[PDB]
Formats: structure tokens, sequence, C-alpha cells
């Protein structure tokens, strides 16, 4: 229970440090959507955090904030 | 100086990769456990994970100091990485000897 995606049983112990630190597996970090705490979310490339889908435009990998 | 848009290409020569473990700027972004030179798709701890394709003998890594980009192993050779800065002000290219 290290990946934030509900029911993801990937062993992050053996993942790259990036994934272990941000509590997300490679596939879930790149998924257009995933259920996190019962809510459809996407792993924001620029923030390295899950946000709810309304914070993104369509299929964009990063949320609307221009950093 | 070499530029692609508003992005400066900065070649950095190191006697070994261990020097970057003590570099105030770069130390958070390298993954020193990884074999073969990596680039970062974003700005976060340990973010330099994406295998650079067919790297030259002495390439140690690439760090883009801003923006996000396509994040995949064995896709982009070094010359192609210069084209996907996407808002990076500096592309640091780390070399040995
Ligand atoms: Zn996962
Ligand atoms: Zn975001
Ligand atoms: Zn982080």
């Amino acid at each position: 229970r290290l990946c934030q995606v509900d029911r993801c049983t990937v062993n992050l112990t053996e993942a790259k440090q990036y994934y272990r630190r941000h509590r997300v597996c490679e596939v879930h970090a790149k998924a257009s959507a995933a259920t996190v705490a019962g809510v459809r979310q996407r792993f924001c490339q620029q923030c390295s955090r899950f946000h709810e889908l309304p914070e993104f435009d369509e299929a964009k990998r990063s949320c609307r904030r221009r950093l | 100086e070499e530029f692609v848009g508003d992005m400066r290409i900065v070649n950095v020569n190191l006697s070994n990769i261990d020097i970057l473990k003590k570099h105030e700027t770069f130390k958070k972004y390298f993954d020193f456990t990884l074999t073969g030179p990596r680039y970062n798709g974003n700005i976060a701890e340990f973010a330099m994970i994406w295998k650079i394709k067919n790297p030259p003998l002495n390439l140690l890594g690439v760090f883009f100091d801003d923006g996000t980009r396509d994040d995949e192993d064995d896709k982009y050779i070094l010359e192609e990485l210069k084209q996907i800065g996407n808002g990076a002000k500096n592309m640091y290219i780390f070399w040995q000897y």
C-alpha cells in the first residue's frame, strides 16, 4: 500500500527513488486517470502530485498552472 | 554560447559523477544508483531517470532546470533532447574527463 492508487499492490521498495518518494508507480504516474481515495485523479507531471481531473485541460499531463 | 530558443545549452565537465553528490543545485535531481546517463521529465527529487538513447562514451546526464517533457527510456539521443526543453532556461549536459 505504497502507491496512492487504490488497490495498487506494486512493491515501491524495488522502484526508482523518484516513485518511492512520490508514492506512485511508473504506470500510475503516466495514466490519464486513476482512482485515488475514491476520486478520479491524474498524476501531474509538473507538480509530481495527484490532482482531481477538473485541474487539467482535457488529456494534458500537467495542470492549468503555468509554472 | 549555444541556445535553442530561450534555453541555453551548458556543457559541464566533471572528474567523476560523485562531484554532483555535493553540488548544492544538482544533488537533489540525480539518481546516483542508476546505470547509464538519464534526463528529467520534470523538477522533483531523484527526477533524472529517463535513459538517454545511444549516449556518447562520456555522457553522465542531462538536467533541464524548468518545464516538463516526454519521459521515456531509449527514445531521445542527446541531439533530440536539445529540442524538448519546453520552458527550461538551461539544459545542463554533464560529461566525464
Ligand atoms: Zn500504482
Ligand atoms: Zn499540477
Ligand atoms: Zn517531491
